[PDB]
């Protein structure tokens, strides 16, 4: 549960950096 | 600890995204203004060569002009 949220946050952060 | 750090990183990323969006909006506004000025300049450019006499004058005035 917590891990999935963390993974989503990390993916979002990477996407944000690319953006 | 780890959760707080991840949340802080996400918040920082969101802030960076917001800053980028604001910069993009400013750039877009500047681009729109430049495009509008260029478009207006085009209308003036379409009308060309003011007077008939000036053609005779062209001989008289300097070549660079």
């Amino acid at each position: 549960f917590k891990k999935q949220v963390i993974k989503c946050l990390e993916e979002q952060i990477q996407s944000q950096v690319d953006e | 600890q780890v959760i707080k750090c991840l949340e802080e990183q996400i918040q920082s990323q969101v802030d960076e995204i917001q800053d980028l969006r604001t910069l993009n909006q400013t750039w877009e506004n500047r681009v729109r203004e430049l495009r509008d000025l260029l478009t207006r300049y085009a209308s003036r450019r379409e009308d060309s060569m003011s007077l008939g006499a000036r053609d005779a004058e062209l001989y008289h005035l300097p070549v660079l002009e």
